[PDB]
């Protein structure tokens, strides 16, 4: 308690902190580009199906 | 010591998750170009393009099939070529002890690789549009065995009075193992995608007889055996882009599935 | 007509709905303004409530 | 597509995430009064204890 | 509609209520800070009456 090595709820904070960037990031492009599946990690079978009707 | 060995740990997912990201970039522009070439494909197939215009159109495909080679041979994230077949089996730490790791695997993607194709049999005796499918023989069956060893027979009927291209029509449509087609002179053209086929494709019924059609080994066709001068060179080559867009949209799912594991574990880890 | 059918089809698989995705980027906008918030009071009155004590 | 991706792992490896960096900062420097605050106190007492003595 | 109700449902049981939690938060805050000065009252007072005695 009251401690200085260690400040766990700041690393609880930056996590979500990268949690909400990486999202952030993720939406960004998906608004940018205008597809939804820009890369295999976003949707595999939806990119796929998605390559074959194309 | 646990907690710097998830510090390596985190560091090597991030770069595995980097190094499938470039690879999976690579592989989208190499499944654009596939696409681009089918579309070529297609268009030579056309009956109105004489000559010359089918030599401008195999000159448009030699150039997407060297800009293949090119990327194949090229994506490299910083001196480590991705797509070359260098890369193999790779393993990655993923855990705090040793013991846990994840192994990448990135399978070439060069236009002579065989999985960039497959087998193609061409039927010996050409039929005219005048003959049709005699009503006395009708069967057709075929009898093989898949890459992934569950053996395969079909016994597609076919339907009397048909000239050859409905009838290569009508096979398409029984099955999707196969993309049959008709060249020039109207030899049916078979085509089976290599991981449809693993051994010796043998063929029987009167109507393979009467269409001279002899299935066998096959001759063996990846991308960069591609020639569009002839309709039938058109035809087979829309069947080997379809198995070479099959074989590279897979390997895009299994790096979309690796990249979504090292999401999860890094956020597992932290 | 099948082209038709099919891009209305490949545009549900890949398109982003505008509309969706807009409101996830504001959401993710407000989630990383918080996180960035909790993070000044976090980084800062833990670890020095001990000068304080001393 | 390529230069992106090397720019992000390159980013990753070698620019620094402000988040974690800045707590370091933070938890460095009470890290620093707090150790300034000891010298001080241990400084005079042990000296000053054997001269009250005689 | 059934997505939307849950959703909403959701919302009621899980998410935070920013309003109840930052006024937790700042209540939290002060009594630290309470207890900090409390705390500093008391080590130093208790312990120096009896060294004040003699």
């Amino acid at each position: 308690t009251i401690n200085v090595n260690t400040n766990v709820s700041a690393m609880t904070a930056q996590r979500y902190l990268t949690k909400a960037t990486g999202e952030l990031n993720t939406s960004m492009e998906r608004l940018s580009s205008g597809n939804r599946i820009n890369s295999a990690k976003d949707d595999a079978a939806g990119l796929q199906i998605s390559n074959r009707l194309t | 010591a646990q907690s710097r060995g998830l510090d390596v740990a985190m560091r090597n997912a991030n770069d595995g998750i980097s190094i499938a990201q470039t690879a999976e970039g690579a592989m989208n522009e190499s499944t654009s170009i596939l696409q681009r070439m089918r579309d070529l494909a297609l268009q030579s197939a056309n009956g109105t393009n004489s000559a010359s215009e089918r030599q401008a159109l195999n000159e448009e495909s030699v150039a997407l099939q060297d800009e293949l080679n090119r990327i194949a041979e090229t994506t490299s994230f910083g001196g480590r070529k991705l797509l070359n077949g260098s890369f193999g089996e790779a393993s990655f730490q993923i855990g705090s002890s040793s013991g846990e790791a994840i192994i990448m695997g990135l399978t070439s993607v060069r236009a002579d690789d065989f999985r960039m194709g497959g087998q193609s049999f061409i039927a010996e005796q050409p039929k005219t549009k005048e003959w049709g499918v005699p009503p006395t023989a009708r069967d057709l069956k075929f009898e093989f065995t898949k890459k992934d060893g569950e053996a395969v027979v079909l016994d597609i009927i076919a339907k009397d009075g048909d000239d050859i291209e409905e009838l290569a029509t009508y096979i398409n449509g029984q099955t999707d193992l196969f993309k049959a087609s008709v060249d020039q002179e109207g030899k049916l053209q078979i085509f089976v995608a290599e991981p449809n086929i693993e051994g010796n494709f043998n063929i029987s019924g009167g109507l393979a007889t009467e269409l001279g059609l002899n299935g066998g080994p096959g001759v063996k066709t990846t991308v960069q055996d591609i020639d569009i001068t002839s309709v039938g060179g058109s035809q087979n080559a829309v069947g080997i882009i379809d198995a070479a867009l099959k074989y590279v949209d897979s390997q895009r799912a299994d790096l979309g599935a690796k990249q979504n594991r090292l999401s999860h574990s890094i956020s597992n880890l932290s | 007509n099948i082209q038709e059918n099919v891009e209305a089809s490949k545009s549900r698989i890949k398109d982003t709905d505008f509309a969706k995705e807009t409101t996830q980027l504001t959401k993710s906008q407000i989630l990383q303004q918080a996180g960035t918030s909790i993070l000044a009071q976090a980084k800062q009155l833990p670890n020095s409530a001990i000068s304080l004590l001393q």
